[PDB]
């Protein structure tokens, strides 16, 4: 036994610093481990006090200012812009004060702001941040592809095909995808989403919406798409405003910005000039060249 | 034992990494979380039941 | 802390020194090419002391 | 044998980009290293010294250099090594002869009284140590006995003769005496007669006048030319004011040594902002000068960085008198109360000077 | 080093693409590697386990032999059941780099993935995919807990076997101590080389493997080897014997010459510029490169290369730093508002198993690596499709006549960019692999066919 204690000794300490650095491994593990997501949480019975799904979708903007830190500054200060249920209102004020922070404050993304607001007649603070996107669509402003069904690309929890899918791809220009692509519907994304368009993402989007039963849409800016992908987008939308009955957007271009139904200017937190109807949007020059 | 603790461990940090906000993302190195999720796993999962 | 490596072990010196190996095999013996058993014996002859 | 490190040779490239640990950070933060420390005791370390044998050659330099409890054990060491190797050899001989053999006859022994190698060990003691206990004598027996009582004796008279000259240098040290000089913590800037100066404040506590008192001031920092000669550590000479054009000083109160600070002065450009806490500047005052009683010249380093040097302030006035003969109150040694002055550089202030006395005049 | 001189065939590229090079650079070094460190094993074990069992005899007899043989029949079931192991480990393998691919592409996109609301979705396909995964990982586990339980109970075995075969099948000695606690001395001292003289058998054969592999590497088509470009015949290919890419193509540039050309639809606009370049096997040409032997030619491509580092070191490519060529270049190419929000700016660590960039900011992060060098030529290539600004395209063509052509840097755009598709130099169309005239432009409205 006097002969077997010495290399007793060396791999007991040599084992010994092999379980050190993979018990590291273990406490960065618990260190991902220690983040509590503080948005998510349920303080109402919703069995059948709430609507089963929003029909109005009534907005208001009760000075909702959104800090992440909540100690250097806000990003919105005291906005108070009515977005008529019907009548789109986006509105491309200071690009970085505004517009991303309204879509973070409707859909959980800053579910933590001074001042509340009324989602079809009801507070958004007293549901679980599932339930408030539950019923809400919105699209990207980059492309993001992967392999994977698209009919669950488009309706994973739903998953209603060829009634919805075929009448969301009809909106569409994916005239490719229904034969040169493998399968199409039934097949998944290939080589991860680099073979198809620039505008799949916005028609992912536009199919996810009309598949959502909007009650209310949300859009955004582009990267680099092509234009008669802008044109069916923008018709779409249009025509998105026409059925759903809701329709509202954002745009960072000053010529495309300004094909729209309303648009408005809000800067630094707060408004800056609003007008109901549009004529005086183009009646002020200086606040159209502030864009561009 | 060691096949035990893989599993679970796991499985509760993908449902505490979707439940959570995208924010810390943000602020996230976007590379030390994949780190920690694909190396350290491999490590508990392969080499500390061993 | 560590800091930069004799020059017996420096890559340089190594690859010097396996090149002289592999060009020694392929001019006094007539192998052009440089297969498996020329690799083997290059290793072979450049660190088997 | 147990473990399972090479089992599984291969790798996974999935896992990267991992970076940014702040850790490296905080050490950073550590302070830079000093040329000379405030009591003396220089802080070099010389590197790839070849040492060609220049470091046993000198060896009474080492003896000499070497701690008191080191010095102590090379002295009991080289007598008792001396001491028993001297008795090995009396031993030997007096074993060859035979005086060890108990009752061998009436042959003379050529060295009495040496009955085991504990007598032989106590003769080598009477003999070196020239102790001579009559128990053992040497007669006249055998030639080789005289001369290695010859060669023990010169060998014994060698060693004491080494170990006094050591004894001699070492009981007239300079290092105990370099401590027992003071200098501030800190040294000030202010202006004296119209022109900025840079002051300090040295003392002694011993009653030993230090005669010929001299005091060197240096500049030590990395300083380029115009053709691109870089220095790491590039020394400059600063007078000492001293009225009469030398630098020797007389210490016995605590004086203020300053250096006035004139267009040749390497501090010619230098800013209250300019000497802050990791600002690379260092002074140096070498303070020379023999101690009375043994003669010996010595030094007194001493350092003072820029976190260390103190814009406006003024030396608290340190002599008085008493009733008799005059008093220092070494409490207010190193105090230096609030002064203000004029907050520019120098430069500043002496072309601000000239502009000003030229319109004047 | 057969890096720098192997040549880029479709025949080399299109099937030991970036990934089999590295898994060859990593894992077959490795491994050849440890059968360096492990190459005393399979001389020495040998010589232990036979002096070891001989002496064994010796000391106690034939129950010694016995015993030493049931480890060495148990030998090659040992083997199987690691090797098994290994397989096991292989398809785990596979399995964890297809669930690590699926978490990147999910945890990529958790903006859309949160405000859509679709954690679900690929929740479930994650723990499909773990499911699998765990079916390997069990196989695996089973497997090595055989590799435990046999390492760690076959000695106790052996020593049962041994004393109880001495007692009753020989009844020889009376097995005294000192016997009996030498033999159990010698069966550690053989049971660490004999479980271990297997897997010395198993590097030796993965060693030969990496061998093959890397032998099959040096063994494919690498090396192709006054006025600048002087040319007579141009007529290279790809294969190094066969399949051309050109012929009959001649030109002689003076410096400063903006020669520009053109093309058609991928029908030689890039695989001129490369037969140029040098990396095409030149069979019907004569080419005399001289300097005013070559000479530092910038250059890029469709797709840019680009280094995963900061910005920073992207751009200025190993060699000083000067503010006014470095500013020029930035402005001309307008990088600060491509670098706008990029969480650092330069330092963004920029490249692959990082940031993920669009087209147009990738096309100027090459096209300022390739003007900053201040070198004499530069070689652009269809900077102008994916990036298609059109004030940025005016900017950098202004940038590009007014730097490029004073200093004499000849910057030959072969692009179809309209705005100047009538270069302000030499010009040369080439079409289906053809290319008429490379001279000035007079000529080329005299022959009047391509009109725009
Ligand atoms: C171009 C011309 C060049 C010169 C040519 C000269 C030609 C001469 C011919 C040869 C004669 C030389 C005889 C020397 C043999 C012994 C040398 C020796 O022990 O000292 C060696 C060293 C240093 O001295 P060196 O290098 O020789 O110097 C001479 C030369 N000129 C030089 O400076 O390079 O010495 C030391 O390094 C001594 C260390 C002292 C430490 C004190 C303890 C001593 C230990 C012994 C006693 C320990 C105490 C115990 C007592 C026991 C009693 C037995
Ligand atoms: C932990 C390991 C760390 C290693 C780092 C270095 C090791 C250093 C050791 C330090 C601790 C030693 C403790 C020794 C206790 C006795 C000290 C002693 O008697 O000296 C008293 C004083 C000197 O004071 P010091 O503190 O030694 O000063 C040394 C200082 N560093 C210097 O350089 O200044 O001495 C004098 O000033 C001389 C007065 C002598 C008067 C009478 C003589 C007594 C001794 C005579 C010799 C007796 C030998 C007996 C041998 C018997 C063998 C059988
Ligand atoms: C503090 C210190 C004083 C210590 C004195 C030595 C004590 C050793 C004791 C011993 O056995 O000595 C022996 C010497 O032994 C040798 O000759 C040993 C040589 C040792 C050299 C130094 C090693 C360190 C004594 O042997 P001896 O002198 O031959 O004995 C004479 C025999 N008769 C007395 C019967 C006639
Ligand atoms: C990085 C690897 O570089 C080394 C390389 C060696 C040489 C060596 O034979 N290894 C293999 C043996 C073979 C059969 C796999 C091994 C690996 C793990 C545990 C023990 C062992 N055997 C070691 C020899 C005695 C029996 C058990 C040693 C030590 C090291 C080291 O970590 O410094
Ligand atoms: N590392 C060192 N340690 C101590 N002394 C040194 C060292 N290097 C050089 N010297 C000494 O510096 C002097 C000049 O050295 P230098 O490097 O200029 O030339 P050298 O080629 O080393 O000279 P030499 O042949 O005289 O030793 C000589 O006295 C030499 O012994
Ligand atoms: N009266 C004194 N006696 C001995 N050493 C002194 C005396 N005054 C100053 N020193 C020396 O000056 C240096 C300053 O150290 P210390 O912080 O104790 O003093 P200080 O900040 O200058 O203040 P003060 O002069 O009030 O003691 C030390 O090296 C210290 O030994
Ligand atoms: N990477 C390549 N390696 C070898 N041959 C190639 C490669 N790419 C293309 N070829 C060959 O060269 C021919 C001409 O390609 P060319 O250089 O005109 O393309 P290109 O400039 O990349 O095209 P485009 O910019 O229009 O996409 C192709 O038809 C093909 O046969």
């Amino acid at each position: 036994y006097a002969l077997m204690v010495s290399n007793y000794l060396n791999w007991m300490v040599r084992n010994l610093a092999d379980m050190e650095i993979q018990l590291g491994a273990v406490k960065r593990i618990h260190a991902l481990l220690k983040t509590e997501a503080e948005s998510y949480e349920g303080l109402l019975a919703p069995s059948l006090i709430p609507k089963n799904w929003p029909d109005q979708g009534k907005i208001q903007i009760q000075n909702l200012s959104v800090r992440y830190d909540s100690s250097l500054k806000p990003v919105l200060k005291h906005v108070n812009t009515l977005i008529s249920p019907g009548q789109k209102i986006g509105i491309c004020g200071r690009t970085g004060s505004g517009k991303s922070s309204f879509s973070l404050a409707f859909f959980r993304m800053v579910d933590m702001f001074e001042g509340r607001i009324i989602i079809d007649g009801i507070d958004i603070a007293k549901l679980p941040l599932h339930t408030l996107r539950s019923r809400l669509s919105i699209i990207l402003q980059d492309p993001v592809l992967f392999s994977g069904t698209i009919r669950f690309n488009l309706d994973p929890e739903k998953k209603c095909s060829d009634s919805t899918l075929w009448e969301a791809l009809e909106i569409a220009q994916l005239k490719l995808v229904v034969k040169a692509l493998p399968g199409g519907l039934d097949a998944i994304i290939t080589e991860g989403g680099e073979n198809f368009s620039q505008g799949q993402r916005q028609l992912f989007c536009l199919a996810r919406a009309f598949v959502r039963k909007t009650s209310i849409f949300i859009m955004d800016e582009a990267t680099a798409s092509i234009d008669m992908a802008t044109e069916n987008i923008l018709q779409k939308v249009v025509m998105t405003a026409f059925a759903d009955r809701t329709v509202v957007t954002i745009a960072h271009r000053v010529h495309t910005i300004l094909s729209a139904d309303l648009v408005m200017v809000l800067k630094r937190g707060a408004i800056l000039e609003f007008d109901k109807p549009e004529t005086l949007l183009s009646q002020k020059d200086s606040v159209f060249a502030s864009f561009v | 034992t060691g096949l035990k603790v893989a599993k679970r461990l796991h499985r509760s940090l993908l449902n505490r990494i979707i439940l959570a906000p995208m924010r810390f993302f943000e602020t996230t190195p976007l590379g030390s979380i994949l780190n920690r999720f694909s190396s350290d796993c491999n490590t508990i999962d392969q080499h500390i039941p061993s | 802390a560590i800091a930069k490596l004799p020059i017996a072990m420096r890559a340089l010196t190594n690859y010097q020194r396996l090149c002289v190996a592999f060009d020694a095999q392929a001019r006094k013996d007539t192998q052009s090419p440089q297969g498996a058993r020329a690799i083997w014996r290059a290793l072979c002859h450049a660190f088997g002391r | 044998m147990l473990s399972r490190k090479g089992i599984i040779p291969e790798e996974y490239v999935l896992t990267r980009l991992a970076e940014d640990p702040t850790e490296p950070r905080y050490r950073t933060r550590e302070r830079r290293a000093r040329f000379v420390s405030k009591k003396g005791n220089c802080n070099v370390a010389h590197k790839n010294i070849r040492e060609q044998g220049r470091f046993l050659q000198d060896v009474f330099t080492t003896l000499v250099d070497l701690k008191w409890p080191h010095t102590l054990l090379i002295f009991t060491m080289s007598f008792l090594c001396s001491w028993l190797l001297f008795a090995m050899v009396w031993w030997l001989i007096a074993f060859a002869h035979g005086d060890l053999a108990p009752g061998e006859g009436t042959n003379v022994p050529c060295v009495t009284s040496i009955h085991s190698f504990s007598s032989a060990f106590l003769f080598s003691i009477e003999v070196q140590v020239t102790i001579g206990f009559g128990g053992r004598m040497v007669t006249e027996e055998c030639p080789l006995a005289i001369l290695i009582l010859i060669v023990q004796n010169i060998v014994g008279l060698m060693i004491n003769a080494i170990m006094l000259g050591c004894i001699f240098m070492k009981t007239a040290q300079a290092h105990r005496r370099a401590e027992t000089l003071i200098f501030s913590k800190h040294a000030v800037i202010t202006l004296r007669h119209g022109r900025l100066c840079f002051m300090l404040r040295v003392g002694d506590l011993r009653k030993s006048m230090i005669i010929s008192a001299t005091i060197h001031m240096q500049v030590v920092r990395k300083t380029t030319s115009p053709e691109g000669e870089v220095v790491p550590l590039h020394q400059v000479d600063i007078p000492m004011e001293n009225g009469v054009g030398g630098n020797s000083i007389f210490l016995v109160a605590p004086l203020i040594i300053y250096h006035v600070i004139d267009s040749n002065s390497p501090l010619y450009d230098l800013a209250p902002s300019d000497l802050h806490h990791h600002q690379d500047l260092e002074i140096i005052v070498i303070l020379e000068g023999v101690v009375e009683t043994t003669g010996i010249t010595t030094q007194a380093r001493t350092s003072y960085l820029a976190d260390e040097i103190l814009w406006g302030q003024r030396f608290v006035p340190i002599v008085a008198e008493e009733d008799g003969r005059y008093s220092v109150d070494y409490s207010k040694f190193g105090n230096t109360v609030k002064v203000p002055t004029p907050l520019c550089t120098a430069r500043q202030l002496d072309e601000d000077r000239s502009l000003l006395d030229a319109l004047t005049l | 080093n057969k890096i720098m001189h192997m040549s880029t065939s479709n025949l080399s590229m299109g099937e030991m693409t970036a990934g089999q090079i590295c898994n060859l650079v990593a894992i077959d070094t490795n491994q050849l590697m440890w059968f360096f460190f492990l190459c005393p094993n399979l001389w020495t074990m040998p010589v232990q386990i036979i002096v070891g069992v001989i002496l064994l005899y010796y000391i106690l007899g034939v129950s010694a032999l016995i015993g030493a043989a049931v480890i060495i029949l148990l030998a090659p079931v040992q083997y199987f059941v690691a090797t098994k192991l290994s397989q096991a480990q292989r398809t785990t393998l596979e399995h964890s780099n297809e669930r690590l691919k699926q978490t990147n592409e999910m945890l990529r996109g958790m903006k859309l993935l949160k405000l859509y609301a679709w954690e679900s979705i690929f929740c479930s396909r994650v723990e499909v995919t773990r499911r699998k995964e765990m079916t390997s990982l069990r196989a695996f586990a089973v497997y090595t807990s055989i590799s435990i339980f046999m390492n760690t109970a076959i000695p106790i075995a052996a020593v049962l076997i041994t004393f109880v075969g001495h007692v009753s099948f020989f009844k020889e000695s009376d097995l005294s101590p000192s016997v009996a606690f030498a033999s159990l001395s010698l069966f550690h001292i053989l049971v660490t080389p004999l479980f271990l003289l297997s897997s010395v058998v198993r590097s030796t054969v993965k060693a030969l493997v990496s061998v093959q592999k890397l032998s099959e590497f040096l063994s494919s088509a690498e090396i192709r080897e006054n006025f600048c470009v002087q040319i007579i015949g141009g007529f290279f290919t790809w294969t190094p014997d066969g399949i051309p890419t050109l012929s009959n193509i001649t030109i002689r540039i003076p410096r400063g010459q903006l020669t520009m050309i053109v093309g058609q639809v991928g029908c030689g606009k890039s695989s001129l510029l490369l037969a140029t370049l040098g990396e095409m096997q030149k069979v019907s040409g004569a080419v005399f490169w001289n300097s005013n032997s070559r000479g530092p030619v910038a250059y890029a491509s469709q797709k840019p290369w680009l280094l995963n580092a900061t910005v920073e070191e992207n751009i200025t490519f190993e060699s000083p730093f000067n503010k006014q060529r470095y500013k020029m270049v930035i402005e001309a190419c307008s990088l600060q508002p491509d670098i706008d929000i990029l969480p650092h700016g330069d330092q963004t660590q920029i490249g692959e198993r990082g940031i993920n960039l669009s087209g147009g900011q990738r096309q100027r992060i090459s096209v300022a690596r390739a003007l900053y060098q201040q070198t004499n030529v530069v070689f652009l290539d269809d900077p102008f499709s994916a990036l298609d600004v059109h004030l940025s395209d005016h900017l950098m063509q202004a940038g590009i006549l007014e730097l490029l052509r004073d200093d004499k840097r000849t910057v030959v755009l072969v692009t179809h960019k309209l705005q100047y598709l009538p270069h302000a130099d030499w010009i040369i169309a080439m079409k289906d692999g053809t290319i008429q005239r490379e001279g000035t432009l007079k000529d080329f409205q005299r022959s009047e066919c391509q009109l725009f």
